[PDB]
């Protein structure tokens, strides 16, 4: 069958976005799917981004020009989108929703980009209660199948259990390095040798971490101060066209 | 104490921490400023699983009060309930309630994760703010605009304490005389490193990242309508 | 031509517990070979199987088993220049009774439309109480009547030695438990991530020197052992030997 | 009296059995293996049980055990004795008879001061056999028990190490004891050492020496056999004299 999964780092910092947003907030789902023959198939969302959907519309028809100006060459790892909504408890499509997952899932669907089969509608919603001391998350994956959207599983990868223990054995997959690849082969490895190389990549790894933390930070901040100039512009020239 | 202000930042440490297993409680220690009735919490310490604890939780604070030269103590406290409800245990009470006789206005924070449903294939994740009976206390959630230093660097202790509790063990069966026994604990300790970078390390460093390249494709993003809006002036 | 009485050897039990006590954990399954006398099958021979599946009561044996193990009987009957053939089954009950399941009983009554007087043998293990420490093994010789087991008369008869058959019997389960660990490792061979493969062969490496630990080692030191001690015991019936003839 | 746990394999245990089972009465003999000390701060003792050996009880005689007939027969082999076995046929009954508890009291005193280590935990396993009416099932009853400091017997814990656990699991390492011939044969063979696929290698060794012992096995179990038959006859053509002489 088919599942999605996910860490824990990425969807701490999906649910730290959905938090920090001022209003609703809509994104998309960057990862990649692998298929495992036993055929099932994997969903993996590797990270999030925020987007305006006001800054993708001409109405309720989306501007597949101006999507591809955001997304921007990162279109090929796009394997699906996400809706964050305020209060309502409420956990079920609604009619734009739809047309918004059908145009999406056309638009990155293809021989280039992820299976229109697979391509995913995350909701997520947050509540609280009247005293406001407990809050409630809820979310869920989707996909259409017939023509009935169905729920998918979720399985967020952790210390306890993933969804590669399907044994103890991890099975290889059919068929880009990314960054932590990358730093693997930058050791140069080749059992009992087995552990060297373990304890050599622990001690990358760590030190790599280490020096993203500033980078991150200095990332943060710039993308903060332009989000802060561009929406007082915005009110700046609003407030003067208003007046003439 | 009237009511609780969580930072984002602290709030996603937190939530990343009881993502980090399912068959144990997690936990760790709050940090912050308690004014007029409200207490801001600003930071967070992640703990072993004390005197011992305490101890650098307490140096912690210390060393953030003189650096970000505001008033930072142990505030409080936040433990995970996987596949549980919210709702504080007995125990969670009863150990709320030897702390408030330390320090009223003392805070506890209940995350409950990993619970699905059968077919509705629906998660729910919990955020309860309680003081002890169990009694809720209002919690708000407030807007940071990145993730602060501190709380980046807290991310990645969890991958160096796990790592430390697995270097631990191994070092108390060191020199094993049976070769049997070397090459099992060898494999042993070698599964649990790799385990450990596979399910929290790369991925902390993979969300890192992608968050610095994510933040610039939005950041050329909002230039571009910068100098789109400027034209206007 | 009705099954009045089993004669089980004492070598054959041995590797029969022997196999049992493997694990606490699953059901362990073999077959048993020997001459149905007058009424009377006489067991002296075992073939330890291998079992792909987990399923608590789900203790089958298939036909190419059945076949392979119908073969090995014509080889001994050739071998030891007398009359072999598979006379019925064993399996065990870990911490269970050694009281045959429905499964148990439905299997045997099988075997009996192929066989009316095949044997069936349920090596009952890890049982013990807490406050005691006492443990207790059971040993089941049942066949199956209208639908429920019935008790066949066991003899385990005395046997000088243990023959050689039975040691090579023995020696044949770490070779079957490596052969799955095997297997399974297969499956994933040549995986193209890194840290897969180093968490592969780690567990590869661990699973199969737990085998060699817990079987394989064990009974080289038994089978050493055996040879030190009968040399001992034989050295010292030696000594008596001559002050008995001196009587 | 710091914590006491009893060890031993599926191999040994079978042997035990096999042993029992093949007498024509009641059987005696010794426990041969290794006392362990673990740090948990606390103590732990594991005592494995590695060989047994069975010996006509009265060849150690005079119901008084003959010291010196005992070490005759031991030799050398008295370092490896860490207690006795007793099986008896045809009962269900496991509790510890009066005789039992002396023998059990010379055995650990010999052995205590001697080398098998200390007299604390000197081990008596009992071991019965039994069956129901129709001999359909056989029933199989065994414990271990010491004689602690309080001159009291207490029954000790046995742990059966199989696939599926053992008493090395205390976490999933095994941890080195206090310090104080498979190994022999992975040393002869260089294989101690290792990217050689070191548990395979092992393994195969193990299972070709395994292979070269069978024969071995073999002969010696027949040469004692035939010593056992020719000891047996005499000893009735003796007894027999001594009839007739009374
Ligand atoms: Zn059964």
């Amino acid at each position: 069958d088919l599942l999605v999964t996910i860490s824990g780092a990425a969807l701490s910092l999906l649910f730290f976005e959905n938090v920090r947003s001022v209003g609703n907030q809509m994104g998309f789902l960057l990862g990649e799917a692998l298929e495992f023959i036993v055929v099932k198939i994997h969903i993996n969302v590797e990270a999030i981004v925020t987007c305006p959907l006001a800054d993708l519309l001409h109405t309720n028809h989306i501007n597949k020009e101006k999507l591809k100006d955001f997304v921007r060459d990162k279109s090929k790892q796009v394997i699906g989108w996400f809706c964050f909504r305020r209060n309502t408890t409420n956990l079920t499509l609604t009619l734009k929703d739809k047309l918004l997952h059908k145009q999406f899932a056309s638009h990155f669907s293809g021989v280039n980009g992820c299976k229109e089969d697979f391509f995913l509608t995350c909701l997520l919603n947050a509540s609280t209660s009247e005293t406001s001391g407990t809050h409630k998350f809820r979310h869920v994956f989707l996909r259409h199948n017939r023509g009935m959207f169905e729920p998918i599983s979720l399985k967020i990868n952790n210390l306890g259990d993933d969804a590669s223990r399907h044994s103890d054995y991890k099975p290889t997959p059919v068929r880009t390095p990314d960054s932590f690849t990358k730093l693997i082969e930058s050791l140069n490895l080749d059992r009992i040798d087995g552990l060297d190389s373990a304890m050599l990549i622990q001690k990358a790894a760590e030190h790599h971490l280490m020096s993203l933390i500033p980078k991150v930070c200095e990332s943060d901040l710039e993308v903060a101060e332009l989000e802060k100039q561009v929406h007082e512009l915005k009110i700046k020239i609003a407030t003067q066209q208003l007046a003439k | 104490l009237q009511k609780v202000e969580l930072q984002t930042d602290v709030y996603m440490v937190c939530l990343q921490h009881a993502l980090s297993t399912e068959n144990f409680e997690v936990m760790g220690l709050l940090i912050g400023n308690f004014a007029c009735g409200i207490a801001k919490i600003s930071a967070v310490i992640i703990l072993r699983r004390s005197s011992e604890q305490l101890l650098k939780a307490a140096a912690e604070a210390e060393r953030l009060t003189v650096e970000l030269n505001r008033p930072m103590r142990v505030l409080g406290w936040y433990h995970s309930h996987p596949h549980i409800t919210v709702c504080p245990s007995h125990v969670d009470v009863r150990t709320q309630a030897t702390y408030q006789t330390m320090d009223h206005s003392f805070v506890g924070l209940i995350f409950s994760v990993f619970s699905e449903g059968k077919e509705s294939k629906e998660h729910e994740i919990f955020l309860n703010c309680f003081q002890s009976e169990a009694t809720e206390i209002p919690l708000e959630i407030v807007h940071t605009p990145d993730i602060s230093d501190r709380c980046l660097r807290t991310m990645t202790d969890l991958s160096k304490i796990l790592v430390q509790e697995e270097e631990d063990m191994a070092e108390a069966c060191k020199d094993h005389p049976d070769v049997l026994a070397s090459i099992h604990n060898n494999a042993v300790r070698t599964r649990a490193l790799i385990h450990i970078t596979d399910i929290i390390t790369k991925p902390l460093v993979q969300t890192f990242e992608k968050r610095i390249a994510l933040n610039k494709l939005r950041a050329t993003h909002l230039q571009r309508q910068l100098q789109e809006l400027q034209k206007m002036c």
